[PDB]
């Protein structure tokens, strides 16, 4: 199904703003791509958001309850799976 | 008035990617011209076959000019169509004023030749069907990919069983796989499970005795239900059934390659679905320059959601315009390399 | 429906317009005759036809965001409205 | 009395409920007769048509032994072939296990290789009643024959069956859609454990794919090596399947025509029936109830077990008495019966 | 004996909640007598008055036929017809083709136009015990005749029906009506396998529109080109509504005169007899049992099959007629 190198998907853009909900069932911690050792989002690390052709790259802000969204916090007060993340640049063809 | 090629190869890029979109496919006779085992292409053309058959048999090419007198250069299809005719008039061997059954004879040889000459296995691994199929076998999509052919040949079928790709043909057996017709309208079908039609029919038709019940399986000397259509009173009604109503799925797709859109009841079933329709889109691809193409590019003027490439032209949403020869996807191996690139 | 259709309208608030992207999801391409415009980016532009005369506005905010309050407490796992601010309008 | 039983039999069989399965052996062609002939004769009858067809072999193994059939001279022949220098047994320069090999593999074939009468066979009475049931529980059928008669005749009847082979002249051996079972409820299976006299294996691997009936080599009774595993699988798979069957909840299970003289089988089954007690099994016997003793014991071992011979009904693990079913033929009948 | 069937016939009858038809076929207004003559000719009097009005096709298509009928004369004259140089085969001057099918239409034309008889015909009796029933299952009945017998019976009693065309003079053939099947159960279908001399094609397109009969053209035996997408000509959506009538909850159907002698419709019968166990075909033989062979070989081969003659009955399998009498049987059942 899903391929490796595998977070999230994007639920809430600001312009320059990106919110990520990580979808890992769970034991964030070591998820082993190409016999090396990377861990789930952290926050000096990047990720990178394929669209189609050309690949945007960004950088981790805020881990935690600061990264959910206005309302998210309001219908439950207990969920914190969210990132986020601010674009940096992005590689062409 | 300009195009450029690489926003459309992005297009098509991101377009592959997806997963539940559902996806088709149209093989026609210009795609195994493309590969070659010999020096000449491993199976000839479509105007390869005919010059072969007229080369290969006064009275036999009496048929070819009494039939140029209301059509254009007869090809194989009108060739055995006007036999089919022949044979359906009981004394009807005055028309050629020989005997009444050299026409039996006739029919016979023709399709010996026609079964020998198309009777090929393809070389190698690294054909662009193999390519194909291990690019249908990569994602794990939520709709199976359907394959659409009008050739003769088993390539494609050969291909999938290469590299281990489970389809369904609508025929089921073992010794003698009779056509069951329920199952394919109740589609209950397996997710991972593909579907591949051979809308012309090919080399393991063979026709049954008075019951008149069709089957598949090893090819026969003598018989070989390779007719485009003959005549009834049938496999090739559903067949068409089944593409147009593929054709209406929410945001299908479907792509044609080494198709020049010479026929015409294809070109009417695609024009219906494409009206009825307002989401589906087609990506028609040549390896020629587009005026040799009128029936496709009056299409292309009259239907707002069709594409063409071609060598030098295209037409994009009822606008014709020039490239920025370019579109070098119009060959059939650049198209499979491209799948296994997107694939990888 | 027709083509170069979005949504539906379903909140208005003067200069605010709140709209709900419609059930053909996963597509997120939108074929227009040809060329493909992604749905609901920051920077596009849309347009609302009343009767005879358009109304344009530019998106500001995508996702969670735009939906209002209490959808949000009836269902939390849906993130697909759009807030719409008003620039101008196309007259006859 | 007998009455009450066939009672029983009709009203949980023709019921619609829990799935059904039968297995046929050889002696269901013994059954049809053809121009006052056995279509197919018993195995006995192909043994002493390859001895009438160099004994030293058969004195060789009569010694620990009893009376052989044909499938013991194969595999016997194949470990021989085996070993690479193993004509020491019989003279050298070694010839004569190939040549016997293929001689007799492509003598069975042509044996074998028989058409089905017309429409009186029993297989299309039984092919009419599946398709007269359209129960969500599809019915599964294990042979241990090796013609192609049961599919024959199904295809006569223009029905869908699936047979873990998928494709064309050239199909290969599908391994995953066996077991996500992802098929449509009018679909059956059909599972030759023993092989068919189609099968072919490959010289680059073990690919046994099945199609056109390659010109005498035929693939028959599979012993071969089994260290690799997945590639030569359907022996093991179809063990499998049938004891997936055996157990889950199925109160249901037919038998016709068979001997009860395979190791393999009798294991599998008693370890279904011991650990599936809801499930039944309805083993019957052509011929009187003296003839198999290894039935006897199962049935005397496993209650779930109902064993009907000519002579008795040994049912509960007891033995009874009567006061019909055994033939093929009636049995049918019998079948049409109860769906008209 | 009989006592046994009729009292079965007649309870089925008084059965509700399933459906209920008949096929007409040719016997029916054969043995219907107009001035002590039959209304309508039989095949072999057709025949006989067609040849009373260029024997040479008849005799070659006589080599390897038996004694034809107009249908295959017809469809031998249109295949030469496609044929451009068709004329060489049979003498020449390939305009005798026209001149000749025009007149047989004509000749067709004025026999079959006859108007039905007064209050004494069958055919009402039939119509009034139908709508005596307020069963929620409408009855869709399928005929082979070229007349218009039937719809004069059906709307002299103001009963509604449909025969999937609507309009005026020029009313066209409504194409998705059978396809999503919504109509009032009150309301009635009819199916002419074959039509009757009131449906005539266009010249621009194939369209067989509906209306008043045009002087000249006429459709009959519906075996023209089917390369137009559908919706020329059809009679395959005839022939799927059979199909999908079959493909509903079982009932038990009857028929009136069928000879079982098309390969057509004998082909989808099976079929359906195939698909539906418990489908039962109550047809009868106004003949002896030995002169329908397919009949026999029909009931032979499905059990559920029966099969009812003058000497004979075939039924489960073994073996052992007047439309009027059926009309008063079935008045008679409705009391």
């Amino acid at each position: 199904t899903e391929a490796s190198t595998y977070i999230g998907t994007v639920q809430d853009v600001n312009g320059a703003n990106i919110r990520v909900v990580l979808d890992i069932n769970t034991i964030s911690s070591l998820k082993f791509v190409d016999g090396q050792g990377y861990r789930i989002g952290q926050i000096g690390s990047f990720v990178r958001i394929p669209i189609g052709y050309i690949n945007l790259f960004g950088i981790v802000s805020q881990v935690g309850a600061g990264a959910v969204p206005d309302k998210l916090l309001e219908v439950e007060p207990y969920g914190h799976r969210w990132i986020s993340v601010q674009l940096v640049g992005e590689e062409g063809i | 008035s300009y195009y450029d090629t690489t926003q459309q190869l992005s297009l098509l890029k991101h377009v592959l990617s997806e997963d539940k979109r559902p996806i088709a496919f149209i093989i026609a006779a210009g795609c195994p011209v493309s590969i070659r085992h010999n020096d000449a292409p491993l199976i000839p053309d479509v105007a390869g076959l005919t010059r072969k058959i007229s080369d290969s048999f006064s009275l036999l090419m009496k048929i070819i000019q009494n039939l140029k007198t209301t059509i254009p250069n007869p090809t194989i299809e009108d060739i055995l169509s006007y036999i089919r005719l022949l044979q359906q008039i009981p004394m009807s061997g005055k028309i050629h004023d020989v005997e009444n059954s050299v026409i039996n004879a006739l029919e016979e040889s023709i399709c010996e030749l026609i079964e020998e000459e198309v009777n090929v296995d393809l070389p190698g691994n690294a054909t662009p069907y193999h390519k194909i199929a291990a690019w249908i076998n990569s994602i794990n999509r939520e709709h199976q990919v359907e394959i659409f052919t009008t050739n003769y040949d088993l390539l494609m079928e050969q291909a999938l069983e290469e590299l281990n790709v489970p389809y369904f043909d609508g025929f089921v057996g073992s010794k003698r796989a009779f056509f069951d017709i329920r199952t394919i309208e109740e589609n209950k079908l397996p997710s991972r499970w593909s579907k591949l039609w051979k809308l012309h029919g090919s080399i393991n038709w063979q026709l049954d005795k008075q019951t008149q019940t069709i089957w598949r399986g090893t090819p026969s000397k003598g018989c070989s239900l390779i007719h485009p259509s003959h005549l009834k009173y049938m496999p090739y009604l559903v067949m068409m059934d089944q593409l147009k109503l593929f054709l209406n799925q929410p945001s299908a797709i479907l792509i044609t390659c080494g198709y020049s859109y010479k026929d015409q009841h294809i070109n009417e079933v695609l024009s219906q679905g494409l009206q009825t329709n307002p989401n589906a889109l087609i990506y028609g691809l040549q390896y020629d320059v587009l005026e040799n193409y009128q029936e496709a590019k009056d299409m292309a003027l009259k239907r707002s959601n069709l594409i063409l490439l071609a060598k030098d032209r295209a037409i994009i949403g009822k606008k014709e315009g020039e490239w920025k020869l370019f579109f070098k996807l119009g060959d059939f191996q650049h198209l499979a390399s491209f799948l296994e690139e997107i694939s990888q």
